[PDB]
């Protein structure tokens, strides 16, 4: 458990959850952020820009 | 709720506020509760008053029993809590400082002319290292400091290596610092002396409680580190002035008795310093409730004496001039501060005299830059600027008294008054009352002026008439008591006002002795003078007697040209 002084951010845990969000995200804000087809919203853009 | 200080600690634990206010009234009540139960008091109010800088760092740890989420501040007890149970909070002048009060809590009363912008001043400097990880914190106290490049950690002392340190602008604690210049009050300064200034250094949440152009009571320690700010026998003295009969004429002939006659000009000066009624429509439009009087005359009669007597009797009266530093003495200019590296604004003569009489001697000797700023506060109540450095809107409610002379010194009967007066139509069209104080040599009337000046030069006493001249405090109290009155016009005076206005407009709308025309601002000034006449009679209503006096006043103000 690595803790920077005055910071509540761990490196490896945030690294793993950022990778878990980046490998799996399919329009969840359209389902639970409000009351208002696609697949791999971040894999396609990252595979397109390279 | 219940224990209010613990509830305030719960509120700061809920993270909704950042300011802590401690009063001495709770301290006095806790001292009374401890003294009535036979316990030892061990006085706090005689110990908080001296050295509050040690107490704000000592009681803060007791509340706590770098990580300061809140800000601690104090406030003193009032005089009502001082007379009860039988000082510490007296209204102090800056001439009443004595030198030895450096470290007492003082409550100073005064106007504020110079204010600065809110700036972040650091309190503790945070340094971070990558070699050890122990972030260090140093505390600054002065205006300047030096960077601690050498490592003073607990791991680099027992080491050969002394690796580089960096600064953090995020972990460092800052404070909203602001400097201000408090000035001495006008009637509290002694005879002949000038109102000197003093510096107040504020920090934290009090940083936006000081807007310039106001009167304030500042309570703080004297190093000035402010803690709390606020802003704003007699009946026998007003009833004995009322009961003598003919209150208006007595108050007219009482002020400035060292001159001869001119009861009408100085009667309108009485209505000028009483002010009138400020009207608000409540829909985003404010009209003036003020009068502005011109004194155009030839030399020989006294002009500076009436002006000096009006500024000496009325509070916040500031004497001005035509040339000199007047261009910067009517607007806010910019200058470099000699105590710190910043630019500050210097205020003119219209900002220290906020609510009162602003007088101008030698009105035709000024320039266009003075006239464009005088006409702007003459029309409405706010100063607007568009130069580089400040772009604010300054509130100002002043009454303009002006003293002027014609083009060739004295008057000219072969010349028209539009050609005799060099001022443009928009300037005197806004001027509701212009007094043509013209001197005419005579055989009988000149002897009374000569007898009066030899009588006042023989001794300081006034002529033996069956009337006593009233002192400044009594009519100052009468003006302050009459200013709270709000008169309402009736319908019977309304039908006289509209008929006189229709007849005056038709008569005004173009020859040799003519000057100007009838405007609606003159009708509003007639309404304001009628309100001032009803305010001087302390009535809630406006009768028919005020309008017939005001029309007689405005017609005899121009009737002296035929002599």
């Amino acid at each position: 458990l690595r803790i920077i002084w005055g910071t509540n951010v761990s490196i490896q845990e945030c690294t793993t959850n950022f990778r878990n969000f980046l490998m799996s995200f399919k329009y969840k804000f359209r389902k639970i952020l409000d009351e208002r087809d696609e697949e791999l919203y971040y894999i396609k853009q990252l595979n397109e820009m390279r | 709720k219940g224990p209010k200080y613990m509830a305030m600690l719960q509120k700061v634990a809920n993270r909704e506020l950042n300011s802590v206010i401690i009063d001495l009234d709770d301290i006095l009540q806790y001292q009374n509760e401890k003294f009535l139960q036979g316990t030892q008091a061990d006085d706090l109010v005689s110990a908080i008053q001296q050295n509050a800088n040690h107490f704000t760092e000592l009681f803060c740890r007791a509340i706590d029993n770098l990580t300061r989420r809140y800000f601690l501040y104090f406030k003193p007890l009032s005089q009502n809590c001082a007379r009860r149970y039988r000082i510490s909070s007296k209204p102090l002048s800056v001439r009443q400082i004595k030198g030895d009060f450096l470290g007492q809590l003082i409550t100073v009363r005064g106007i504020i002319t110079r204010v600065s912008d809110v700036k972040p001043a650091v309190e503790v400097i945070a340094y971070t290292c990558d070699q050890c990880g122990y972030e260090v914190f140093q505390e600054v106290n002065s205006r300047t400091f030096t960077p601690l490049s050498e490592c003073t950690s607990e791991e680099c002392s027992q080491n050969q290596t002394k690796g580089q340190l960096f600064m953090s602008t995020r972990a460092s604690k800052f404070s909203a610092f602001q400097e201000c210049k408090i000035q001495e009050l006008s009637q509290q300064v002694p005879v002949g002396h000038i109102p000197r200034s003093l510096n107040i250094h504020v920090n934290g949440t009090l940083v936006r409680s000081l807007s310039p152009g106001d009167i304030v009571d500042v309570t703080g320690i004297f190093l000035l580190e402010a803690q709390f700010v606020r802003q704003h026998d007699v009946e026998e003295r007003v009833m004995e002035l009322i009961t003598s009969g003919d209150v208006y004429n007595r108050l007219a002939k009482s002020i400035a008795p060292e001159i001869y006659g001119n009861l009408d000009v100085k009667k309108a000066l009485l209505l000028l310093l009483v002010g009138g009624v400020d009207k608000r429509v409540g829909d985003g439009m404010k009209i003036r409730g003020d009068i502005n009087v011109c004194l155009m005359g030839d030399p020989g009669v006294a002009k500076s004496q009436l002006l000096k007597a009006i500024c000496k009797i009325s509070p916040r009266g500031v004497y001005t001039t035509g040339k000199g530093s007047s261009g910067v003495g009517l607007t806010a200019a910019v200058m470099k501060d000699p105590v710190t590296d910043e630019m500050i604004l210097e205020g003119g003569a219209l900002v220290l005299a906020d609510n009162g009489i602003c007088c101008i001697d030698e009105f035709d000797k000024m320039d266009e830059s003075d006239r464009t700023a005088i006409h702007e506060v003459m029309e409405q109540q706010t100063i607007s600027i568009s130069k580089a450095g400040i772009n604010t809107t300054l509130n100002a409610r002043t009454s303009i008294l002006a003293a002027a002379n014609p083009l060739y010194g004295r008057y000219n009967p072969r010349l028209s008054p539009l050609d005799n007066i060099n001022l443009p139509a928009a300037l005197l069209s806004r001027f509701d009352i212009l007094f043509l104080m013209l001197d005419i040599p005579s055989r009988d009337d000149d002897e009374k002026l000569a007898e009066h000046v030899t009588y006042v030069h023989m001794h300081n006493k006034q002529p033996d008439l069956d009337f006593t001249p009233v002192e400044p405090s009594k009519m100052r109290e009468y003006i302050a008591y009459a200013k709270t009155k709000r008169p309402v016009m009736s319908e019977a005076v309304n039908d006289y006002v509209v008929q006189a206005y229709i007849r005056l407009r038709q008569d005004s709308k173009d020859s040799k002795f003519s000057f100007g025309q009838a405007t609606p601002r003159t009708l509003l000034g007639i309404i304001r003078l009628s309100q001032a006449l009803a305010k001087l009679r302390l009535a809630d209503m406006v009768d028919i007697d005020d309008v017939e006096e005001a029309l007689r006043l405005v017609r005899v103000s121009k009737e002296s040209l035929y002599q």
